[PDB]
């Protein structure tokens, strides 16, 4: 019951980043008849810089996944449109983030874009709205400066600071890129909350 | 860069002033009181602070200062005894 | 480092002489005293049992 | 498949104490709540079952909550598997910390054996050598400068 | 039992002293030992046992 | 009030129940690794003395008799495959504990706790805190929360101050009861991820503030103090404000008269000893504790809450494997009692 | 106990003979075939002084005085020579060299210390 | 210790805790510390005290092990199987005659004054007056039915170093008691001040069993002819069940 | 025998010489109870 | 072309720092001594009295360890604990020097 999940919790993962969608929505039927017929369901929104996200969501066994050329062509088609894109998320069952060649390309369209972040993600992160999971502490993304200034006060550089991957769920949710600084608030049994800062660095695939 | 302490902490110093001549302990001026609360705590008497009963504590340090000093020049006569006796077997 | 038949090992800790060791009314002192407590924890009821049937052999001279 | 979710070969029926806010505020113990102990884990997989809280699924597998839910819920996990094991005359709450802090620093849980010490310290080199494997180490040292 | 000096026999290489009492040697402070005193923060102690009392030297390093 | 063995069990000096009943009633079922006895002797039967498929219980390990009584040749077998059990998992809590012990501590050891009372290795954070905290587990006490368990109309019943009516005692209420509904939310939430891990009002704190304000109104000659608006006013200003200066434990004296802001995380540490504070020093806690005696409380307050910080430069990382690896000893001791 | 027979006639190395031996009270079938090796000791199971708490035993000096678990240990000193190089013989300190410190050459007799004497620390 | 014929390192039973040591054999090192520096940092951080509350559980270390857990009980017991727990000022006194303290006074006494085991074990905790209250080892309702627990044994109180009422056992003086007695003395009056309290307390439970005695017995373990047929009755439904 | 024998296992150079130590000045015996020893005294 | 090794690289000698002592009001360790710093300054001054003996301690005492203790909870000790902060890549060494004659000193006596 992935797809049912999919299609609730990406409108919510759309919403909790305060991003404003473009196009309206469909009934989940013709969702699930295009990603079967098409082979994928592409959304589209726009972030308060009025930058352009659209989330692909790639059916399981769709053609893009299995043939790399077809996910080549498919990104290559996308990203030479006239739109202010600044995201593209890659949303795609679990085993094909181990095909190497699909990988292979998603790193070879990042390298001929440098200025677009690329990702690539499986259903099971966007399956529930993860910052409401009671186990996942409060994450929030602080700006430079408020970083600046803790570290200043600490005498600490960013390499000394715990580090988190920036495909990591919660921050996957909030946003965060590397170089950027998480603070988490986190319950705890000794002083009964505890707050963190952690520097966010490169995701994993 | 403190200036002036309260009159609590004033007479709890008055207290550690006139201890200083008969215990272990020195007064400082911190603004934060807290060397003032190690040496009313190492000195086992922390009753200052709330109750106005400082002087038996004054006579109780006189005392054991007192039984200090009695006990440690009875063991230097006892010492400079078994130092003679021992030099006087040894020849 | 001594020990009963039942396991029951034990370091000698006090030597006490035989006006320091408790009697009984017939005059009866003890050679070893051992803690009651080595026993509940370990179980070794065949030393007790041994020391009930060995106190009527040396009296029936058995 | 048939009939159930993959991972999971027995699911028992446990009864489990929890405590909730009344309407009057009050902090009561609630002792008549059912729920399910299984043998095997596979959070996505009682993710998406309709039956099942998503938002309290509680595995045993430190793995398998890092995987979904990151580094700082796996951190909670770490501290509440080691007390598990620990038992009730265990030790003090910030020794399980430690455990897990140092385990989860680097954003992914690392292990307390030789692959673990290269990931959280690589230059330290004297201590990786007394580990372990001297020889191996001392050799990549050599040829790393 | 055992208790055997300030000096004594060493061992050639490493001048630590001998093994055991057999070889009229010193004991042993292992790696366990260590890590306490470390946990303590004795770290005078250490210096006093593991360098003064062991093989402490004199290194000239440019 | 004469039985020797049943002194030693029923005080706890030494002993359990289950003692006294193998040695007197019987010993029961052994039971290795939660099941009975396995038939290892060729193909149905668990020992020559017992048949092929036997369906009796004296076949699987049911040692009818106890030891003042005595055991039979197949019970005495059965007892000592439970007893070997017994000598193999003493061995290996030696050596399994060693080699996990080890392990544990070279991974650790690096970390110490520095200037900052943080947990790094040698520039690179491992706690922001140790413990978060930055307490000593030699310097815990056991303390209750009273305002955790109350429903809200006993929480006013016993924490509302109606003698003066002033705002200030209508904030100091909401101040305690929006630390009882954090305390709830916080925990509540740690029950919800945990299995078996209950919410408690009962909190292990460096110092025990009831403990102090009953000491010293025991000292004190003063009984049944009059009304006074002023001196009421005036401790709660005094409790207030030393609640907002408590972060400053962790800094020093200097910059708490400077009043330098203080970091977000070391205003999370204090959170619990804010909130018993405010607890145990309630307008309603300490009606009969003059202005003078309330500077005592706070004085001592600070100076135990000191002492329990823990040290610059401590091996942190030794500690906790040492903490930790010690219980695995009577863990891999009861290997046999589990699946 | 009895450890051997023939313990007079035998230069072994860390063995104990203890003289006396008694058959338990409560004796088994084992002792049909072995030698018992012990006392039967009159035992009080009872609190006295804390001296025997967590396993340790109170001994009566009596008991021990008069040869309870009293016997004799033995140990053996088996030296080699090298052929036609070294020998057995007294040393004298005017030509041999680095003697050892503190020792006592003086109890040697023709190479080897005579039997009966007491030989102490220090003593070649 | 003068004596030439001991080689034995000798320690109270109640420092076993620290060690995870007993007296089956066991052998331990032992070394002095002659350098200034390291004798220094011996008597302020290595000290013993340091350790009465441990590191790993938060809790204290000693307290009374095997002969103070069940003495503590005897002295403190309210009835004797001779009436009720008291004795003369003479077998008073001799309590307090190896705790090596200070003696008490017993100048307001009569030779043919009784004193209860409550008064004595008080006279050693007016030194350091703590607030104890909980049930002790010696209630559990698993032997409530077949037992008539005496109302004064069951309740545990102690206000300012008085023992008001209950016993003395494993609860409140045994070893590795969180909140016991010697958990409060160490954080009211600090870790040494606790140890001088178990070697105190210690001496009056082994002192008061010189006299009062203990002991373990074969017959002690059997039971009666018609309790034996009662066990093998109930043996025999399990195996009906079975 | 080679150079890198010396260093592996718990005899090594490693975890016998460096990690580890032989020292003077030290003492073993057997321990024994004693009821008038303080808890912090040893006999 | 990464050429061949030169001399500017290849220095084993670390380069020479400037001890920075943060001012008195803007530091942020705390005005208690620890039992490790209080041990450590006892420690100090019993090695350095086994050698010297010159102490300006009023009282008598017949042992190195008490004359230090006596110093120190006298405050009278000839001593100073500084506690490194941080040494900075530029070369600055930022420290925090502590007067321990003003200090709230831990040990007991």
């Amino acid at each position: 019951m992935a797809m049912q999940k999919l299609f609730t919790y990406i409108y919510e993962f759309i919403e909790y980043r305060k991003m404003v969608l473009l196009e309206e929505k469909v009934p989940y039927d013709k969702f699930v008849q295009m990603v079967l017929n098409t082979g994928f369901f592409r959304i589209n929104a726009e972030t308060l810089n009025h930058g352009i996200v659209s989330v692909f969501i790639f059916g399981a066994n769709g053609k893009y996944v299995h043939h790399g050329g077809d996910m080549r062509t498919l990104l290559t088609n996308t990203l030479n449109e006239k739109k202010h894109y600044e995201e593209l998320i890659l949303i795609v069952d679990k085993p094909v983030l181990s095909k190497k060649n699909i990988l292979d390309i998603i790193v070879e369209q990042r390298a001929a874009n440098p200025t677009i972040v690329i990702n690539i993600y499986p259903y099971h992160l966007f399956c529930i709205n993860i910052p409401k999971v009671s186990a996942i502490p409060k994450h929030k993304l602080i700006t430079q400066e408020e970083a600046q200034e803790f570290l200043g006060r600490e005498y600490l550089q960013p390499q000394d600071l715990m580090q988190i991957s920036a495909s990591d769920p919660p921050v996957v949710w909030l946003g965060g890129r590397p170089g950027d600084f998480v603070q988490i608030e986190r319950p705890s049994e000794t002083a009964m909350h505890a707050v963190v800062i952690r520097f966010i660095t490169k995701s994993k695939i | 860069e403190e200036i002036e302490p309260e009159e609590n902490i004033k007479r709890v110093i008055f207290f550690l002033k006139e201890l200083s001549t008969m215990y272990s302990v020195s007064p400082v001026f911190t603004s934060g009181y807290m060397p003032l609360l190690y040496d009313l705590y190492r000195a086992g008497y922390l009753e200052v602070l709330w109750n106005p009963v400082e002087q038996k504590f004054l006579q109780h340090a006189e005392q054991r200062e007192k039984e200090q000093m009695i006990l440690q020049q009875v063991d230097m006569k006892l010492t400079e005894v078994i130092t003679q006796a021992r030099q006087y077997f040894k020849i | 480092k001594m020990s009963s038949r039942s396991g029951n090992k034990g370091i000698a800790a006090l030597a006490l002489p035989t006006s320091d060791m408790p009697f009984t009314e017939d005059g009866l002192q003890p050679d070893l005293i051992v803690n009651p407590h080595s026993h509940p924890s370990r179980m070794t009821n065949g030393q007790m049992i041994e020391t009930t049937v060995g106190l009527a052999n040396a009296l029936q001279g058995v | 498949t048939i009939r159930g979710i993959p991972g999971i070969k027995n699911a028992n029926v446990v009864k489990l104490m929890r405590h909730r806010v009344d309407a009057q505020g009050k902090l009561v113990r609630l002792d008549n709540i059912y729920a399910i102990k299984t043998n095997g884990t596979n959070i996505f997989g009682a993710m998406l079952d309709d039956n099942i809280d998503p938002y309290t699924i509680v595995s045993s597998s430190i793995g398998d909550t890092m995987e979904l839910y990151g580094i700082e819920a796996a951190r909670q996990k770490i501290i509440s598997e080691i007390r598990t094991v620990m038992g009730d005359k265990g030790p003090n709450h910030r020794h399980l910390l430690m455990y897990a802090d140092l385990m989860t620093r680097t954003g992914q849980v690392t292990s307390l054996e030789k692959a673990g010490l290269n990931a959280r310290e690589p230059s330290n080199v004297l201590l990786r050598m007394a580990l372990s494997s001297p020889v191996q180490v001392l050799t990549d040292a050599a040829v790393d400068s | 039992r055992y208790a055997v000096a300030s000096y004594g026999p060493t061992d050639a290489l490493t001048g630590q002293p001998l093994d055991g009492k057999r070889s009229h040697g010193g004991l042993r402070l292992g790696e366990m030992e260590h890590w306490v005193l470390t946990a303590q923060g004795a770290m005078q102690t250490i210096i006093e046992k593991s360098h003064d009392d062991s093989d402490g030297c004199i290194s000239y390093i440019c | 009030e004469t039985n020797g063995l049943f002194q030693m069990v029923a005080t706890g000096a030494k002993g359990s129940n289950p003692n006294m009943i193998h040695i007197m009633a019987g010993i029961g079922q052994i039971e290795i690794n939660t099941q009975r006895i396995q038939p290892q002797f060729s193909f149905g039967r668990t020992l020559v003395y017992y048949p092929r498929f036997a369906l009796e219980a004296q076949a699987y390990g049911f040692i009818c008799n106890s030891y003042i009584a005595g055991l039979t040749s197949p019970e005495f077998i059965f007892g000592e495959m439970n007893g070997r059990f017994d000598l193999i998992n003493k061995a290996l809590s030696t050596s399994s504990t060693g080699y996990a012990n080890r392990k544990a501590i070279f991974g650790l050891q690096s970390c110490i706790v520095d200037y900052y009372r943080r947990v790094s290795i040698d520039t690179r954070l491992v706690q922001q805190l140790y413990g978060e905290d930055g307490l000593d587990a030699r310097q815990l006490e056991t303390v209750r929360f009273e305002t955790i368990m109350l429903s809200d109309q006993e929480l006013e019943d016993k924490f509302k101050y109606t003698g003066i009516q002033s705002p200030l005692f209508e904030e100091e209420f909401s101040r305690l009861k929006k630390d009882r509904d954090k305390y709830r939310q916080i925990f509540l939430n740690v029950e919800n991820f945990n299995f078996s891990q209950l919410l408690t009002d009962v909190r292990q704190v460096p110092v025990n503030v009831a403990s102090i304000v009953k000491n010293i109104l025991l000292s004190s000659t003063s009984g049944v103090l009059p009304f006074d608006e002023k001196s009421i006013l005036q401790k709660y200003a005094m409790v207030k404000t030393f609640c907002k200066n408590l972060p400053y434990v962790f800094i020093n004296n200097i910059q708490e008269r400077l009043q330098t802001p203080i970091p977000v995380y070391l205003k999370r540490a204090a959170s619990l000893m804010r909130m018993l504070i405010r607890i145990e020093l309630a307008t309603v806690k300490t009606l009969n504790i003059t202005c003078e005696q309330m500077s005592a409380i706070l004085d001592l307050i600070r100076l135990q809450y000191t002492q329990s910080l823990i040290n610059y430069g401590e091996a942190v990382g030794i500690l906790a494997a040492q903490s930790v690896s010690e219980p695995l000893t009577q863990y891999m001791l009861d290997s046999h009692h589990r699946s | 106990g009895w450890y051997c027979f023939s313990w007079p006639y035998r230069v072994d190395m860390n063995r104990f003979f203890q003289f006396y031996n008694e058959m338990p009270l409560v004796k088994t079938i084992a002792h049909n075939y072995v030698i018992p090796n012990g006392l039967n000791t009159i035992v009080a199971y009872m609190i006295y002084g804390g001296y025997n708490q967590e396993d340790s035993v109170i001994v009566s000096q009596s008991f021990i005085d008069r040869g309870g678990f009293a016997g004799t240990f033995y140990r053996e000193e088996k030296v080699e020579l090298e052929s036609d190089i070294e020998s057995f013989g007294k040393p004298d300190p005017l030509i041999t060299k680095n003697l050892k410190p503190g020792a006592n050459y003086e109890k040697l007799v023709d190479g080897f210390v005579p039997v009966g004497t007491v030989v102490k620390k220090g003593d070649i | 210790l003068e004596n030439p014929k001991i080689s034995t390192f000798q320690m109270n039973v109640s420092a076993c805790a620290w060690y995870n040591a007993d007296f089956d054999g066991d052998q331990m090192n032992l070394w002095v510390p002659w350098s200034v520096m390291s004798r220094v940092e011996a008597e302020l951080l290595c000290s013993v005290r340091n350790w009465f509350i441990s590191t790993k559980s938060s809790g204290p270390v000693n307290g009374q092990v095997q002969d103070s857990t069940v003495g503590s009980f005897l002295l403190t017991r309210t009835n004797t199987p001779m009436g009720k727990n008291v004795m003369n000022k003479l077998h008073a006194m001799g309590l307090f005659q190896t705790t090596q303290t200070d003696p008490p006074c017993f100048a307001n006494y009569s030779p043919t004054d009784l004193l209860d085991g409550k008064s004595v074990v008080s006279m050693l905790l007016r030194q350091t007056p703590i607030n104890y209250q909980r049930a002790p080892t010696w209630y559990s309702e698993v032997y409530a039915p077949y037992m008539h627990y005496n109302k004064q044994d069951i309740s545990t109180q102690i206000r300012n170093g008085e023992l008001i009422e209950g016993v003395l056992d494993k609860k409140a003086v045994g070893a590795g008691s969180s909140g016991g007695i010697y958990h409060l003395i160490s954080r009211r009056y600090g870790p040494q001040q606790a140890l001088k309290m178990i070697f105190a307390t210690q001496q009056l439970a082994l002192n008061y069993v010189r006299n009062a005695g203990f002991t373990v017995s074969t017959a002690d373990m059997l039971l009666t002819p018609e309790a034996h047929q009662e066990v093998q009755e109930i043996i025999n439904e399990l195996l009906l069940e079975s | 025998p080679s150079i890198m024998r010396r260093l592996p296992r718990k005899e090594g150079r490693i975890r016998k010489s460096l990690l580890g130590s032989q020292v003077w000045s030290i003492s073993r015996s057997t321990i024994c109870g004693n009821s008038d020893l303080h808890l912090d005294e040893v006999g | 072309i990464v050429e061949s090794p030169s001399i500017c690289e290849g220095f084993v000698q670390a380069s020479s720092q400037t001890l920075v002592i943060i001012p008195d009001n803007e530091r942020i360790t705390s005005n208690v001594l620890t039992t490790f710093e209080a041990t450590r300054l006892v420690a100090v001054r019993a090695q350095q009295l086994a050698i010297n003996g010159s102490t300006m301690l009023k009282k008598k005492y017949s042992s190195p360890i008490d004359i230090a203790k006596q110093e120190l909870f006298n405050r009278k000790i000839p001593l100073l604990v500084m506690r490194c902060i941080k040494v900075t890549p530029e070369g600055q060494k930022i420290v925090e020097i502590w007067n321990p004659r003003e200090m709230g000193i831990p040990l007991l006596d």
